[PDB]
Formats: structure tokens, sequence, C-alpha cells
């Protein structure tokens, strides 16, 4: 019963992190469309260039977070994939150990929502830039 | 493909009483056929990607001149 | 025995033809019955593991050869077996190239 | 299917007649010949599709 | 997992509870095995005396 | 000590795949089991003549 | 190099994870006596037994695993030194051309 | 072989060993009966003489 | 006494593998920071292009 | 799961082997008792003759 319940909790965390990954994929492709449209009326102009710089660095920060979500889904799918009678199972040297990068659920998802909110912020400010230049 | 098919041959050295056919034989032959099929489809799609990049290079050659 | 005493004796095996499957009406056991516990438990776990494979891979584990000789099954394989159609688009400058005309 | 049924039926014999006679030799030759022929047919169908 | 992703989820509490239950489970099973072998020793210790007096 | 030696041999036989070894304890326990059997046989012969 | 470090790590972790069970086995065999209980007649073991190693072969297997572990750790430090030199070269070569 | 045939082969071996143990147990009980009957018969004839 | 000497040798090799595993953990954990520095350099060289 | 089934069958075999060895040395003991009793029965024949 405890092994079945551990499988249920692990699948629940998988279903959370995949949702975060796909919604950041949506934000990434919207940023790609935004940088291309802002370039296509770049071809005031100094302000356009400096918000291009801000938009590029925001894109790279969400790209780093997206790569982190990719590898996290790979680790959790593999951990549910492994089961009884495989060679990888072993007694561990220290199972119970809290490593250096200890953070909590609330701080983790407020950080992810925080950089999404920054992304949406410069998208919107770029929209009134788009309409002012046009 | 390495690991699965040498798993098959390294299994099949067995003596007379345990020379049998369990589910492991059937799952392993299904494994090696489907991995072979994955090889052929990825090879074909790599070939079509090469052809697409040929068309890209040809359009570059005719567009940088003009 | 190997002696001057010698007898030709037939003997019948246990779960073959002499035992039955469990139920609540036949519940506890009769001690006289040839209930072969080792084969019963092994065949129980074998059936638990056996129910996962589909039916052609079950009838390959039978004695007589009623199985299809070609290993990939019809209902599992997405591709047609020995189908001749394969859409190859010739690269010509101009019109649009495309992929996967089998599944549009 | 016919050949494997003959194999199990003739193998279910009793003790003073469980003999490796010429019938079992020919049944084994039948099983080998059938499997070789149908695998050759499989490869020929592949080439004719190609 | 890397630096931002060590999240400390429900799974870590569930796994430490399972391990912490499990040493007690295996300890109780070893204790009952020792008790059973002690019982078998006592039954031999009286079976010898009955077999002699018969 | 027959019981002690047999149970030690059994618990040593339940060892993992590489630590299962042709050990000094294994040779001593084999010699111990053989010596205890021969001593028990001699004791039974003395009982019969008694 | 990170994944190769991990897979030699778990391989030497296998070779360590045998030791806890084998150590507990030998300690449980150490605590028998004659007055103590729980010793019994298991007469298969004297007649028939299986063998997989000698003490020197067992030790040699452990040296082989630990040697490959230390090689895979040191190759990482070599690549780290290359990383240091390459990034200093990159920063210098970009700054000089920009100036 | 098929795994059911393999498992039935090893249980046939185990049932043959169990049958032979049963035959030996009945033989040893009848040895003890032959010993006690033989001793009683000889001593009764001795005391009649 | 044979059981005791085998136990001592096994204890020594177990502790040695414990030390090697801990050192490899620390080496990989310090190698990851070079990848972090590498990615930061990639960002701040993606800007100047 | 295949090698787990093999291990279960091995355990069944070694159980029956232990019981089998117990049977065969009990029957050798009863046989030597029968031989000693046979010689002891042989001597009163000489007495009666």
């Amino acid at each position: 019963w405890d092994e079945h319940d551990n499988r249920t909790r692990l699948a629940e965390r998988i279903d959370t992190v995949s949702r975060w990954k796909e919604m950041l994929d949506k934000c990434l492709t919207d940023l790609d469309a935004e940088i291309d449209a802002l370039a296509q009326m770049k071809e005031k102009i100094s302000q356009a260039f400096e918000k291009l710089f801000l938009l590029q660095e925001a894109r790279q920060r969400l790209n780093s977070d997206h790569r982190g979500k990719m590898e996290t889904l790979d680790i959790d799918r593999g951990c549910l994939s492994l089961n009884l009678t495989s060679p990888n199972i072993s007694l561990k040297i220290n199972p119970t150990r809290v490593p250096n990068g200890s953070t909590s659920l609330q701080q983790w998802d407020d950080l992810s929502r925080f950089n999404k909110d920054h992304g949406e912020a410069e998208m919107k400010k770029a929209i009134e830039l788009r309409e002012a230049i046009a | 493909l390495k690991v699965a098919q040498t798993r098959l041959d390294e299994r099949t050295r067995r003596p007379n009483i345990e020379l049998c056919r369990d589910m492991a034989q059937l799952r392993l032959v299904n494994e090696v056929y489907e991995v072979d099929d994955t090889i052929q489809t990825l090879q074909q799609r790599l070939r079509d990607a090469e052809d697409t990049l040929q068309s890209l290079a040809h359009t570059k050659a005719t567009l940088e001149h003009d | 025995p190997m002696g001057r005493d010698a007898a030709g004796q037939l003997w019948y095996t246990g779960l073959t033809n002499s035992d039955s499957r469990e139920a609540w009406y036949t519940l506890p056991r009769a001690p006289d019955s040839p209930y072969r516990e080792a084969y019963a438990r092994w065949h129980g776990c074998y059936g638990h593991r056996e129910r996962s494979l589909p039916s052609a891979y079950t009838q390959r584990l039978r004695e007589t050869a009623w199985y299809d000789p070609i290993i990939p099954a019809q209902y599992t394989d997405p591709s047609t077996r020995w189908g001749s159609v394969l859409w190859k688009d010739r690269p010509i400058r101009g019109k649009e190239f495309a992929i996967n005309r089998h599944r549009f | 299917s016919i050949v494997t049924d003959n194999l199990q039926c003739r193998e279910r014999r009793q003790h003073p007649d469980l003999v490796r006679d010429c019938v079992e030799i020919e049944l084994l030759k039948e099983a080998e010949l059938i499997r070789n022929i149908q695998e050759l047919l499989k490869r020929t169908i592949k080439q004719a599709v190609s | 997992r890397p630096n931002v992703e060590l999240c400390r989820d429900q799974a870590q509490y569930g796994l430490t509870d399972e391990v912490h239950q499990l040493e007690a489970t295996i300890a109780a099973l070893k204790q009952k095995l020792a008790q059973a072998q002690d019982a078998l020793d006592a039954l031999y210790k009286h079976l010898a005396r009955l077999q002699a007096d018969i | 000590p027959l019981k002690v030696a047999q149970t030690r041999l059994y618990q040593r036989s339940h060892r993992p795949n590489v630590e299962l070894c042709r050990d000094a304890a294994q040779f001593r326990l084999a010699s111990e089991v053989e010596e205890l059997n021969l001593s028990l046989a001699a004791l039974k012969e003395k009982l019969l003549e008694a | 190099q990170i994944r190769l470090n991990w897979e030699h790590k778990e391989t030497c972790e296998m070779d360590w994870s045998d030791k806890v069970e084998a150590y507990n086995i030998d300690e449980a065999c150490c605590r028998y006596n004659n007055q103590s209980t729980d010793v019994q007649f298991y007469p298969h073991s004297a007649k028939f037994e299986e063998s997989a190693s000698t003490p020197e072969t067992w030790a040699k297997f452990t040296q082989e695993h630990l040697y490959r572990a230390e090689r895979e750790r040191l190759a990482s430090v070599n690549l780290r030194n290359l990383i240091d030199c390459i990034l200093q070269d990159t920063s210098e070569d970009l700054r000089l051309q920009c100036d | 072989s098929v795994p059911e045939s393999w498992a039935k082969f090893t249980d046939d071996n185990i049932l043959r060993s169990q049958s032979e143990r049963a035959a030996s147990a009945k033989l040893r009980d009848d040895i003890q009966n032959v010993l006690v009957v033989t001793a009683n018969e000889m001593w009764n004839q001795f005391n009649k003489v | 006494r044979k059981v005791g000497e085998r136990l001592q040798d096994m204890h020594g090799w177990k502790s040695e593998l414990q030390r090697q595993v801990e050192e490899l953990v620390s080496e990989t954990e310090l190698l990851l920071a070079q990848k972090q520095r590498l990615e930061r350099a990639l960002d701040a060289t993606a800007g100047p292009f | 799961e295949r090698v787990n089934d093999i291990g279960f069958w091995k355990s069944e075999i070694i159980h029956e082997l232990d019981a089998m060895i117990g049977e065969t040395n009990e029957l050798t003991d009863i046989k030597k008792r029968l031989e000693r009793a046979l010689m002891e029965t042989e001597a009163p024949l000489q007495v009666a003759r």
C-alpha cells in the first residue's frame, strides 16, 4: 500500500511539472514572435533597441528555466519508470540527507511565476511601443 | 540494439532442461524488430533533411548573387 | 526398488487430472486431496504475469502451432505489412515540398 | 500446426514404447523444413515488394 | 537535479516515512524469526525426554 | 556444534554475488563438520560395546 | 563528463552496497555459541556448495573498481583546467577586439 | 519446453522423491515389527522347552 | 577467530569505498559550477552579437 | 521475474534434499541394528544344537 501511494505522489508531481513546462513553451514561442515583429518595424529607434535588449535577456532567462523543466521531467519519468527487479536498485550510502540547494514549494513556484510575470510585463510594455511606433 | 540483441545471444547458451521459450524470447525479438524499424525511419528522415538543406543552399547561392 | 523385489508401478501426477481450482465453497482443503502447492503458487504467479501479453504471444506459448508465422501482429503494428506505397516527393525548385503523405 | 500436433500426440506414449524410431526423425525433419521454407517465403515477399 | 529544481516536495516526506517504517518492519520480522527458532529448540528439548522414557 | 556449524554454513551461503568466497572460515567449517561426524560415530561404537 | 561521473559513481556504489549485507551476515555468524539457541540441522551445505571468489580475487575486483573511479574523477579536473584556460582566453580576446 | 512443462517436470521429480521417502518409512516400520515378532517367538519357544 | 579476521578486512574495504564515493560526489558538485559560469558567459556573449 | 522463478524452484529442491538425507541415514541406522540383532539371534541356535 505504501509503495502504491508513493507512485501516486510521484505521478502527481509529474503532472504538475509537465504543465509548467508546456505553459513556458507557450511563453517562449510568443517571445520569438514578438522579437520578430519588433525587428520587422525596426527595419525612438534607440528605445526600440534597448527594449530589444531587455526582451532578449528575458527570453534567455525563460529559456534557462525551460531547460531546467526539461531535465526535471526526464528525471521524474525515469524514477517512476524504474520498479521492482532492475539492476539499478541498491542500498544507498546516505538515503536521508538534505543537500545544499534546499528550497520550498511556495518559494519555488513564486519564483517561476515571478519570471513569467516579468516576461508578460515587457511583452505588454512592448505592445504600447509597437502601437506608438506604428 | 547492441545491448538487447547480445542479451539474446548471451542468454541462448543454456543447457537442455532450461532450453525453453519464456516471455523473454518473445519480448526480446519484438524489441529488436522495433529498434530496427526506428533505425530505418530515422535514416530516411535524415536523408530528407539533407535534401531540404540542399534546397536551402541552392536558394542562398541564387539569392546572394542577386 | 532395485532388488529381487521389483514392481512395475504407474503413478499419476497431482495438479494434472486430480485437483481443482479454488473457490469459497471448496474452501479450506481436504488433506487426502493431491493439492500440489508448489505448482499451484507458481502457476498463479505465472498467470498473473501471463495476462499482460496479448493473445498471439499467448498462443505461441501453447504446444501446437496455431500461431501466425510472422512475428509482428496485425492489430499492434501501425504500418501495413509488405505494403508497396511510399510517397517520395522529388525536390524541384519552385513548388512546396512536404513529408508524411501516408498519414495526412 | 499438423506437424506439431503429431509430435505431441506421438510423444504422449506409454513406457515400453517410448522409442526414438524413424517416425520421430522424419517429424523433426518436417519441422525444420517447414520453418526454413516459410522464412524463405518471407524474404522473397520482401524482395518482391522492393 | 540542479540548483533551482531541488524542490522538497511531498515525495521526500513520503519516502522518508516509508524508510522509517521499514527498519522497524524488518526488525520485528527478525525478532519473530528468533522467537520461532527458540520455540523449535524447546520442542526438541522435550521430544528427546519423551523418546527416551518410552 | 553440528547445529552451530550447519547454521553458520547456511547463513554464510546466503551471501551476495561477489562476496560469496572460498574462505578460510569455509575450510575450517568443512573440517569441523567432518571431525564432529567421525567423533559421533566413535561415541556410538563405544555405546554399543558398553 | 557529468553523466559518466554518475555512472561510475553508481557502479562503485553497487560494489559498496554488497558490503553492508555481507558484513551483517558475518556479524550474525559471529554471535553464535553453544549455549545459545537458533542453531539447526541444515545438512545440504557440507555436501554441496557454490564458489565464486578467492580473497585475493575479491580484493582485486575492488581495486579495479576503485581505480576506474579515481581515473574518472581526475579526468574531470583535467577538463576543468581546460575550461579555466578557455574562458580566460575568451574574455581576453573579446575585450581586446572591442577596445 | 514451455515453462509449464518445465515446472511440471521438476514437480514430477519432487513427487518421485517424496514417494520414495514414503516407501522407505513404511519399510523401516515393518523392520521394527519383524524384530519384535521374531524376538517374542524365539523366547516363547525357549520357555516352552 | 577466522570469522573475526574476515570481518575486519571487510570493514576496512567498506570504509575505503565510502571515502571514494564521497570524494566523487564533491568533485561532480564542484564541476557543475563551471557549467553555470559557461552558461552565464554564453548569455553575455549572446548580447554583443 | 524469470530468474526469480528459478530461485523459487531451487529453494523447493534444497528443502526436499535435506529431508532426503535425513531419511537415508535413518535407514542405514536401522539396517545396522538389524545385522547386530541377526548375530544375536544366531547364537541360541548353537545352544539348542
